[PDB]
């Protein structure tokens, strides 16, 4: 098999820029080098065939050229809707080996985040199950910690984050975390906090709340 | 450890030109009224410095190499310097020496120190009681793995204050050779009020630490003083500088101290007192060293090529053989070129198995086979080690090991046509699979059932040499592929497919180095007048020195000549009577390296004067130089 | 053309995986049918092929573990492995190798998520979220919408039935050691909590539940 391997793991470019996506593959990838257009919440679609034609309804400024096994997605002046993840891969010989991915993005102005944590509801301590959550959104960039303050110390087992695309209206981002706890060490423990450290504040903010309400 | 003085401020990297600075006894022994030569790591004069302060606007102590040798130079009014960080690699990893005076004594430890992100001394409350005693130590945090100490012996020393201008100055040498490292001190009184002294001096030896570790940067320390981030420092400065292994002569005296020096690769002046090895150089012509220029480049003069292995014939070829008679070829004694396969953008399928074919272009192999058959859209991508199907199975296995290369193309116009192409035959049924590079050409009729077959079809005895089907109206998937399989291995034979070619343009007038089929070496490509016979290569001269060549893909004779060489002449007055010399070098013109051609060679430094005077220096052929007003 | 996935998405080890690829929109004339599994983590691996007369070949990646059929009367192709272990994990996409009218096209479709372990199938247990009386209150109120004990893999988390859009952030699954946790967003100003009720929807494809679920703020002081 062609075993690929990228090197850019992600790309972040302006109106105008040139996006430069390079695939340093291990072994030969052909002349018949294909990209694809992951959408944001769609389908990967097809953009580029034997690395010189476009898709149906692309644009003339998606194109390819190269020499050998160093080919280049060249792209010039990149608009606000072609934030997609590309992959580099061959149409020559099944089977089509991918390789790891580089998701491109839109550089834009920064924002304030906002703490809010949220108290169990009474649902869900009547089948037995306690969770606190917190949730943090509209910051820029992703360059950010979520941590948990159970009772002043922190937390980090337990701990999963997870992470959305770009928004197309505020261009923002939005990432929180998952802590569940069991229904005997939800009556030991009094307030939880949590936090975000961003660049745009000296400060984190600060937000607990009580469980006896 | 943490905190990090906010008061760094960017300066730029200037310079500082220093005059006779950088000189050094390399060992401990005497002479005197002589010049003795040596090697060594030493500073070349009128060379480019750094340009530091230790003041409370620009307070800055960056990491610089050591490999290449350093020199420490530095003015000295009220001790602000106090030690220095000698590390591989900053960190507490690998070992590391330390050398500081905290007034009392000389700590020299070599341990795995973690080192802080910016150590500092100083001393605190300067408002009352100050005293300039050291109550701060903020070097490393621990120590680990120690294999040297050692303690100076006890003292005290003065960090006061002293207005108006500098009045000490020391100048250390950093350097470690095989292990040994040496620190060379020297203390003078001076008045300075901003630049390095412009002076001459010597540097004495004070200790040896034969450390026996490798040392690749450095970092030297500052002190601060203020009446913890925003303590300012006093006034200071220190210059660093680059040693480089070059040759100095050495003028010692009855006393010992070093009078003079010589620098063998600054200027043309003192270039000669190394080649007579006095410092009264008496009025005349001298030769110093040897002119020479280095070649720029290795350019493999091939237009085009010259043998060809059979790809034609292979390639372009009518028609193929079946998936179960295949032909191998076995390709050898030719030259291949692998870069035209892949550019030549007309084929759908071209993918190598463990190596780029990019890669083998420069790369010798042994033995080369080809194969080809035509079959079906559905077959080609069974051409792989670990397929099944009946390709993979019953025609035609790879091995695990497959090093090689597969190409395939479209060839719907030709092996198709309206009707049925019902040439190409496959094997559909087999009792067992087939081995690696095992060809199966058998006509027995395949026994499904427990009955025998006796030659003829009947029941469960079908034929297994099926008659493949080619349709112009069906879709792309089904049309017709010519398959080549190209195999490749390693034996005990000698390499016969080579070829790797790297040829430019056509340079002349250049010194270069050139590649023929028969001839190599460095030479200077120009035009020539001879008439070449066409089966000769190259010509030489008499005393076997080849000096003509021939391109054996255009028509046209380039002479070897050599590159410009000669020795390096100087015109040099006496020691007190001027300092004004002028290059001459040997057989070569003015543009191959104040100007005036002679016959010897170039004249740099001396103006054309149509007076003749009187011959006080020969230069040649005819030609004198003189001094006039 | 239009692509559809639909099938069972838990299979148990030593079980047998059954699916269906629906296509809609261009009948089966020209063009094959792959798959590809999904790793978690966006990370792709080329699983097998089909033809579409009767020719059916295997891939070097399942040599006798894949079972492709075609069906050209409902223009449908299913896809069945034999030995699931735990390792597959993941998610298999279908797409045309169709190449008509000068140009080359390949599309792709949803896709069922598949999980293979012990559980069985549980539905979704929805429960708001509201801040409550000794929460810090701010100028932005934020909403969200708790999920806890679904299984299996995919869901989907909407608001008021897919028509609010605007702030709307749903945030994927996680690896847990039993069982996962959703959590989705809204952003809504002061005015509208708690004046205004806020109902977020969530579906499940692999057992077909939809529960709704009104956000409440219990419980008050």
């Amino acid at each position: 098999d062609i075993v690929m391997t990228q090197s850019h793991k992600f790309m972040s470019t302006s109106v105008g820029h040139r996006v430069s996506i390079t695939c340093k593959a291990s072994q030969d990838v052909g002349n018949d080098v294909a990209w694809y257009q992951q959408k944001p919440g769609q389908s990967p679609k097809l953009l580029i065939y034997w690395a010189s034609t476009r898709h149906t309804g692309v644009p003339d400024r998606f194109t390819g050229s190269g020499s050998g096994t160093d080919f280049t997605l060249t792209i010039s002046n990149v608009q606000s809707e072609d934030l997609a993840d590309y992959f580099c891969q061959q149409y020559n010989r099944y089977p089509y080996t991918f390789g790891g991915g580089t998701k491109l993005e839109i550089k834009r102005a920064d924002a304030a985040p906002t703490v809010s944590i949220f108290p169990p509801s009474s649902e869900q301590l009547t089948s037995g199950g306690a969770s606190v959550v917190c949730f943090l959104n509209n910051f820029y960039p992703k360059d950010i910690n979520v941590k948990w303050k159970i009772d002043g110390s922190e937390r980090q087992n337990g701990v999963l984050n997870s992470w959305t695309d770009q928004d197309s209206k505020d261009s923002t981002y939005s990432m929180s975390s998952t802590l569940t706890l069991t229904k005997d060490e939800y009556e030991r423990h009094n307030s939880y906090t949590c936090e975000a450290t961003h660049k745009t504040s000296t400060s984190p903010i600060v937000k607990s709340f009580n469980r006896n309400e | 450890q943490c905190v990090n003085l906010t008061t760094r401020t960017q300066l730029p990297p200037a310079y500082t030109n220093s005059f006779t600075r950088g000189v050094y006894y390399p060992d401990k022994v005497f002479r005197s009224s002589v010049l003795h030569s040596t090697q060594d790591l030493f500073l070349p004069f009128f060379s480019n410095v750094t340009w530091f302060h230790a003041i409370h606007k620009r307070f800055d102590n960056p990491v610089l190499p050591f490999n290449d040798g350093v020199y420490f130079a530095s003015t000295e009014k009220s001790n602000i310097i106090r030690g220095w960080i000698f590390g591989t690699t900053l960190d507490s990893k690998t070992q590391s020496l330390l050398i500081v005076n905290n007034a009392t004594n000389v700590v020299i430890k070599v341990c795995e120190f973690q080192f802080c992100n910016d150590p500092f001394l100083g001393v605190y409350y300067h408002k009352n009681n100050k005293s300039w005693m050291e109550s701060e130590f903020r070097v490393y945090s621990s120590a680990n793995n120690c294999t040297f100490e050692y303690v100076s012996q006890p003292f005290l020393m003065d960090l006061e204050g002293k207005q108006g201008n500098f009045k000490n100055l020391r100048e250390f040498v950093f350097k470690n050779i095989d292990g040994y490292f040496k620190i060379y001190s020297k203390h003078t009184p001076i008045n300075l009020v901003r630049d390095l002294p412009q002076g001459f001096s010597a540097l004495e030896p004070l200790v040896d630490l034969p450390i026996g570790i490798n040392i690749t940067r450095f970092q030297t320390l500052l002190a601060l003083h203020r009446s913890s981030s925003g303590w300012t420092a006093g006034a200071a400065a220190y210059y660093v500088g680059y040693l480089q292994p070059r040759t100095f002569l050495l003028k010692y005296n009855e006393n010992g101290t070093i009078t003079d020096a010589v620098d063998c690769a600054l200027d043309p002046l003192s270039e000669t007192k190394c080649t007579l090895k006095s410092f009264t150089v008496e009025k005349g012509i001298y030769q110093t060293s040897n002119f020479r220029v280095q070649p720029t480049e290795s350019i493999v003069r091939f237009p085009n090529i010259t043998n060809l292995c059979p790809f034609g014939e292979v390639f372009n070829a009518t028609r193929f053989a079946s998936v179960y008679a295949w032909n191998r070829k076995r390709i050898s004694n030719c030259v291949a070129d692998y870069s035209v396969l892949y550019n030549s953008a007309s084929f759908s399928t071209f993918k190598c198995y463990g190596v780029s074919p990019t890669k083998l272009n420069d790369l010798c192999f042994t033995n080369v086979y080809a194969d080809s058959f035509v079959i079906r859209g559905d077959e080609v991508r069974q051409i792989a080690p670990g397929q099944t199907g009946k390709i993979a199975d019953y025609n035609y296995k790879l091995p695990d090991d497959f090093t090689g290369c597969v190409i395939a193309w479209n060839s719907n116009n030709l092996d198709s046509k309206v009707g049925g192409n019902y040439n190409y035959l496959y094997r559909l049924f087999r009792k067992s699979n087939l081995k690696p590079f095992e060809r199966d050409i058998s006509t027995e009729i395949y026994q499904a059932g427990s009955t025998p077959c006796n030659g003829v079809e009947g029941f469960n005895c079908y034929f297994p040499l099926q008659s493949y089907g080619f349709q112009p109206t069906n879709g792309v998937g089904y049309q017709p592929y010519r398959v080549v399989v190209l195999s490749f291995e390693l034996l005990h034979a000698p390499a016969t497919v080579c070829g790797p070619k790297k040829s430019t343009n056509l340079v002349k007038n250049k010194c270069v180095n050139f590649n023929f089929n028969g001839l190599t070496g460095t030479g200077v490509l120009t035009e020539s007048n001879k008439k070449f016979l066409p089966f000769q290569q190259f010509g030489r001269d008499i005393a076997d020195t080849t000096d003509a060549v021939r391109d054996p893909q255009t028509l046209e004779i380039l002479d070897i000549t050599p590159c410009s060489f000669g020795g390096v002449s100087v015109i040099t007055p006496g020691t007190n009577t001027s300092n004004q010399v002028a290059v001459l070098y040997q057989d070569v013109n003015c543009t191959e390296v104040n100007v005036f051609q002679t016959r010897a060679g170039c004249l740099i430094g001396a103006e054309h004067v149509n007076n003749s005077y009187e011959c006080d220096i020969p230069i040649g052929a005819g030609i004198c130089a003189s001094y006039q007003t | 053309v239009q692509l559809q996935e639909s099938g069972p998405s838990l299979v148990k080890p030593s079980q047998t995986l059954s699916l269906t690829c629906s296509v809609t929109g261009d009948s089966i004339t020209n063009g094959y049918w792959n798959w590809i599994r999904k790793f978690p983590g966006n990370k792709l691996e080329y699983m097998g092929y089909i033809s579409y007369s009767g020719s059916t070949y295997y891939s070097p990646s399942l040599k006798s573990r894949i079972s492709i059929t075609r069906d050209t009367s409902k223009n449908q192709h299913y896809l069945q492995l034999n030995s699931v272990t735990s390792e597959d994990t993941a998610t298999y996409y279908c797409a045309s190798d169709y190449h008509g009218s000068k140009y080359y096209f390949d599309y792709w479709g949803q896709g069922t998520t598949l999980t293979v372990s012990s559980a069985k199938t549980t539905p979704p247990s929805v429960y708001p979220l509201a801040p409550g009386s000794a929460a810090q209150t701010n100028s932005m109120v934020t909403l969200g919408c708790l999920v806890k004990g679904y299984f299996p893999e995919p869901v989907t988390v909407t608001w008021n039935s897919g028509s609010l859009s605007s702030g709307v952030h749903t945030f994927p699954a996680v690896l847990q050691s039993d069982l996962y946790t959703l959590s989705s967003s809204v952003t809504v100003p002061s005015s509208t909590w708690p004046s205004e009720t806020v109902t977020c929807n969530v579906a499940h494809p692999a057992s077909s539940t939809k529960v709704d679920k009104k956000i409440v703020p219990r419980d008050c002081g």
